């Protein structure tokens, strides 16, 4: 129950 | 005249009552995507969307130095991981509720430590 990535978001591409 | 307020002040007081407060926040269920830095590529664009990409690590990494001197670095710096959580990341993804939820059970820990004040 650990994430391990930074589920990639997109706030400024 | 008074004598009932909690509020910490002193930086010592602060940094191990904000060490406990971080110690909870950063124990929160809603506090792993802050419990330590990212990649700063896990995070893609991190540092560039994130201004200032704190952490609850960094945040006790403050703390360890007692570096908060302060509540407000401590909110600040906490509210920073939370806000930069809520900055970049969607308020879908796990960890950007997990900022508005771990700074509202983080919120009842400054508040029960006589931090929040600003």
């Amino acid at each position: 129950s650990t994430g391990g990535v930074k589920k990639p978001h997109r706030y400024k591409c | 005249g008074s004598h009932m307020s909690k509020e910490p002040r002193d930086p010592d007081q602060l940094y191990s009552t904000l060490k406990s407060i971080l110690q909870q926040v950063k124990s929160h269920q809603s506090a792993w995507p802050f419990m330590e830095p990212v990649k700063r590529t896990e995070a893609p664009g991190y540092y560039e969307v994130i201004r200032f990409p704190m952490d609850l690590k960094t945040m006790s990494e403050r703390l360890k130095n007692r570096y908060y001197v302060s509540k407000k670095l401590f909110m600040a710096d906490l509210q920073r991981v939370f806000t930069n959580c809520k900055e970049y990341n969607p308020p879908e993804s796990e960890y950007y509720k997990c900022a508005n939820i771990l700074e509202k059970f983080f919120f009842s820990k400054i508040k029960e430590a006589g931090l929040i004040d600003k």
